[PDB]
């Protein structure tokens, strides 16, 4: 589980992108597969073309999901583990293409957040990130 | 590397833009918060004890201005940069014994840094060039252990 | 890759003494078995639902020959393994995007079945030289990406 | 935590690697020094060289605790609290490094005990090897 003070600056961080998760994730996913084309392949049923309604709807569901695992910093595995299920089991993705989503939201909240973005945050999201995406391929074990 | 011509353009006008002083005192500040078993390197630059003692260090901060510069030397020979970063493979391999993976965390935190002060302008094909770019210039930094 | 004239020796005396229909299977059915989302590349072959159906994959197994037969035209020519494997990095990077770190694993997998096999034979020694052709094989698939 | 079938293989192969876990880990801490001569620097103070009695004293420890580990397999960030403080805190120990010994404790296991090293059990030997790691490095968190 993450520190206090990582949970504290996580909760900060989610509260000042509010209504914007949604835009920020599809943003956040647009820039992985522009960037890393091999994450793409999952996607084939998708439109992955900018202003995508397939990768607008995706961003909407997996901010969601980000939002659910800020308020249950205590118990990620229980609140993700049908996701967990999903993603390794039936999806079978490669626990490096975790890193560039992570890494791709990270981008995303430092272009539009650059002020709130500081040495410290980034730090407490990608430990955040790395929680989520270690409870999301832990079939892996 | 292989950039297309777009993204040639791209990656030399954003870096006509850098502060290489500020944002290089940033990146390499950044990577010592965020990945901390990298203050191993840079014991001898004082006190790294604490976030707040690396963000304050002096020597950290004009090191990483040389990171950037050398960054830059990268953009100049994108052809070659295997030759263009030979000198430094050899220190930061034979020399230093800096895992590779860590020159991947640098890139990662260049990346990061770029879109923090270019905001809007940072746009997903702006990434997309500058990750084929610190790609490129982390294998060749990682040259020597080839 | 840079090997000593001992290494070199040393790699091309073990590998003369390799089954690659026993130990090429075994490699590709441990990599489905220990890391398990590389069966994500292999659906197509049938069963791979559990260990033990991975383990009993004749396609899996037959497949792992033909992997091995690969490396050991490497070892034919460790001057040029760029060369070598460059329409293989064509294959599994353009055609099948398989993350590059995969054939790390797989390497790190070959090592383990060839201290399996060889024993006290397999000596820290001999193991540093594989080490260093298999860190080149890898490297080499990966041009594609770079 | 490990899985029951996982738990049961590491504590099965770990029952007949017996008396031989000092020389083993001594062994694998070799394998790695030369395999991976980045890991050295971390060592300056000991003799490398084969014999070392240095790096048989260090095996010897290195084992103990991953006979404790073994048998702490409910409560390993209890367990090995002070030695996750001695290399994420004190040491600073690129998470990398764990994985090349964790490997090389594989690549020394198999060369030993061949028939015992089947897939599954090095499956349930890796993730034993990753849990130690990532509870050893915690502080990176
Ligand atoms: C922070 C990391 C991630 C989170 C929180 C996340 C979350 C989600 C969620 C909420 C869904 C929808 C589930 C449902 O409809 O029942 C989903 C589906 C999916 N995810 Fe992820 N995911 C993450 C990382 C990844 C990565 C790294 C990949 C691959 C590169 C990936 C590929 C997929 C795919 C292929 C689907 C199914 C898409 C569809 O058919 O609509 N996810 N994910
Ligand atoms: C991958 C991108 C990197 C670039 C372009 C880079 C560039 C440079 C340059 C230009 C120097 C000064 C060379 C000289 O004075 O001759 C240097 C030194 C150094 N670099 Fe890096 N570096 C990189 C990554 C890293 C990483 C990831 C680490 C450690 C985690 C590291 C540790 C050092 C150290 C310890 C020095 C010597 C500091 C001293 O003067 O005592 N470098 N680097
Ligand atoms: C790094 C060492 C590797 C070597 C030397 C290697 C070698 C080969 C060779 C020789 C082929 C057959 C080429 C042909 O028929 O034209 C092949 C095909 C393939 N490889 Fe690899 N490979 C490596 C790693 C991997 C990894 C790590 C994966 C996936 C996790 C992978 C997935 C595949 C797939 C899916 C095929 C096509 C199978 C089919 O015929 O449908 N390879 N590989
Ligand atoms: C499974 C992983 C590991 C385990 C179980 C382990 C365990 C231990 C133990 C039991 C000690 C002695 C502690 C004491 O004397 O109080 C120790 C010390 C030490 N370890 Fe590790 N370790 C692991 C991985 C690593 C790695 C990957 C490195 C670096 C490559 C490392 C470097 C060191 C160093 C430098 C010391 C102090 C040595 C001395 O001065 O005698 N350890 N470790």
């Amino acid at each position: 589980v993450l520190s206090d003070n990582d949970k504290t600056n996580v909760k900060a961080t989610w509260s000042k992108v509010g209504d914007h998760a949604s835009d920020y994730v599809a943003e956040a996913l647009e820039r992985m597969f522009f960037s890393f084309p091999t994450t793409k392949t999952y996607f084939p049923h998708f439109d992955l073309s900018h202003g995508s309604g397939q990768v607008k709807g995706h961003g909407k569901k997996v901010g969601e999901a980000l939002t659910q695992a800020v308020g249950h910093l205590d118990d990620l595995p229980s609140a993700l583990s049908a996701l967990s299920d999903l993603h390794a089991h039936k999806l079978r993705v490669d626990p490096v293409n975790f890193k560039l989503l992570s890494h791709c939201l990270l981008v995303t909240l430092s272009s539009h957040q650059p002020t709130e973005f500081t040495p410290e945050v980034h730090a407490s999201l990608d430990k955040f990130l790395s929680n989520v995406s270690t409870v999301l391929t832990s079939k892996y074990r | 590397v292989n950039l297309t011509a777009a993204e040639k353009t791209q990656v030399a006008n954003l870096w006509g833009k850098v502060n290489v002083k500020e944002l290089g005192g940033e990146a390499l500040s950044r990577l010592l918060v965020v990945y901390p078993w990298t203050r191993r390197f840079f014991e001898h630059f004082g006190d790294l004890s604490t976030a707040d003692a690396v963000l304050h260090n002096a020597k950290v901060l004009a090191h990483g201005e040389k990171v950037l510069t050398s960054f830059g030397e990268g953009l100049k020979h994108l052809d070659n940069l295997k030759g263009t970063f030979s000198d430094l493979s050899e220190l930061h391999c034979d020399k230093l014994h800096v895992d590779p993976q860590n020159f991947r965390l640098l890139g990662n935190v260049l990346v990061i840094v770029l879109a923090r002060h270019f905001g809007k302008e940072f746009t997903p094909d702006v990434q997309a060039a500058y990750e084929k770019v610190v790609a490129g210039v982390a294998n060749a930094l990682a040259h020597k252990y080839h």
